[PDB]
RNA sequence: GGUUGCUCGACUGUGAGUGGACCUACCCACUGUGGAAACACCACAGGAACUUCCAACCUUCGGGUGGCGAGGUAGGGCAGAAGAGUGACC
């Protein structure tokens, strides 16, 4: 049951630029399926993009990127493509591949997407964030977390002591500082006992910028 | 020349258990080539009914599409909180295909007053000559509140950021985080920092609060 | 000279409602289904209906069987036939 797609090849281009989009296939051949590509600028919705029907390799596309964008295939190597040329601002967005289903299981509806890689169309240069700690005060449970501030592109992920703890914890949605940089917190919320003997770690990888931090937070010193 | 697939309501509250009806409307007859998503915040689609009214294998029996000339419905018998998501119609009658502009769907719960917090600022941040202060706001609902910085008991204007999370799947609740920020000199010009709190859970206004400086 | 056959035969026809269903091969289409298949390709089923016809087959002569893409090309088939011959008869 490994039907999966794999998308990659997205990242900070700047206006005007080329990207390739790959979509890797598993578990099925997309020789005998039409793949298409769906993009979804932040919270916006869904906008088909292109297409490429198989057994004859026609390609459709969305009126938006007609003679940017070409949608292709490689047989061979069970992969699909986007070439995508002439980037503008609003070509910003996740680029989400999907298979169509097999029409006698599932219509033309698209039974698997994969996890979308993201496009940002911008010529702001790359800056990592720097997380400053978030911690409990006096106040039977209490709070701390960490602040990841001023980074640029999207996305950071923060995970605490490696994954270890995952519940009580709220990693807020970046906004968009003045700046024109990311900003944002995460605050998971714990027991006053365990403050004197559970070291808390956040651990923040900002992938666009080569970024990885782990920040300890701990109590108030005094 | 395209099909328009016009959705709407734009979104929707309701209770647990309600009947909800999502209405997508084709500008032309599409056959049935009608296929509805589901999308929780943050993952892919997942495919919900194909050919209006066909259920996908494994969704729950809940959902149902429909159609009715040019007119396409999807419904939920009765909410689940894991129903908490943005629902897209789409026709692949014919290229471009085209999505509706989606509807999102939120759970409906009792009320709860935020957990309160106020976090002053990093001793590593203030060495950086930045200073920001966050009030924090835990696992309430409904999700409408008012913040409000006052530093010194003035109330502060455009200086604060907030961001909430996407309603709990499973508390249905809500967390906000909001941010004043301030240049080093602007916070050492003062000592009391607060975070002022209205909301439907609290019968009075709650304040954390901390002076610059106390250990 | 007729008159008629008999045989050969250039050439032409295969006529659509008050009236057109001849066969075959290729090409070219048109519709629906199915092929892991929205298009392309392949396969298969179809070309409103009521008629009309029998170029075709079987007949106990009562009838019955089978058959439509008004496409193009090419062979044929059936009809005429200009002409020839070639008889008989007057």
């Amino acid at each position: 049951s490994e039907v999966q797609l794999v998308e990659s090849g997205g990242g900070l281009v700047q206006p005007g630029g080329s990207l390739r989009l790959s979509c890797a296939a598993s578990g099925f051949y997309i020789s005998y399926s039409s793949i298409h590509w769906v993009r979804q600028a932040p919270g916006k919705g869904l906008e088909w993009v292109a297409s490429i029907s198989p057994y004859s390799g026609s390609t459709y596309y969305a009126d938006s990127v007609k003679g940017r964008f070409t949608i292709s295939a490689d047989t061979s190597k069970n992969t699909a493509y986007l070439q995508m040329n002439s980037l503008r601002a609003e070509d910003t967005a996740v680029y989400y591949c999907a298979r169509q289903g097999y029409r006698r299981r599932s219509g033309r509806g698209f039974d698997y997407w994969g996890q979308g890689t993201l496009v940002t169309v911008s010529s702001a240069s790359t800056k990592g964030p720097s997380v400053f700690p978030l911690a409990p005060s006096s106040k039977g449970t209490a709070a701390l977390g960490c602040l990841v501030k001023d980074y640029f592109p999207e996305p950071v992920t923060v995970s605490w002591n490696s994954g270890a703890l995952t519940s009580g914890v709220h990693t807020f949605p970046a906004v968009l500082q003045s700046s024109g940089l990311y900003s944002l917190s995460s605050v998971v919320t714990v027991p006053s006992s365990s403050l004197g003997t559970q070291t808390y770690i956040c651990n923040v990888n900002h992938k666009p910028s080569n970024t990885k931090v782990d920040k300890k937070v701990e109590p108030k010193s005094c | 020349s395209d099909i328009q697939m016009t959705q709407s309501p734009s979104s929707l509250s309701a209770s647990v258990g309600d009947r909800v009806t999502i209405t997508c409307r084709a500008s032309q007859s599409v056959s049935s080539a009608v296929a509805w998503y589901q999308q929780k915040p943050g993952k892919a689609p997942k495919l919900l009914i194909y050919s209006a009214s066909s259920l996908y294998s494994g969704v729950p029996s809940r959902f149902s599409g429909s159609r009715s000339g040019t007119d396409f419905t999807l419904t939920i018998s009765s909410l689940q909180p894991e129903d908490f998501a943005t629902y897209y119609c789409q026709q692949s009658y014919s290229f471009p295909s085209t999505f509706g502009q989606g509807t999102k769907v939120e759970i409906k719960r009792t009320v709860a007053a935020p957990s309160v917090f106020i976090f002053p600022p990093s001793d590593e941040q203030l060495k950086s000559g930045t200073a920001s202060v966050v009030c924090l706001l835990n696992n309430f609902y409904p999700r409408e509140a008012k913040v409000q910085w006052k530093v010194d008991n003035a109330l502060q204007s455009g200086n604060s950021q907030e961001s909430v999370t996407e309603q709990d799947s499973k508390d249905s609740t809500y967390s906000l985080s909001s941010t004043l920020t301030l240049s080093k000199a602007d916070y050492e010009k003062h000592k009391v920092y607060a975070c002022e709190v209205t909301h439907q859970g609290l019968s009075s206004p709650v304040t954390k609060s901390f002076n610059r400086g106390e250990c």
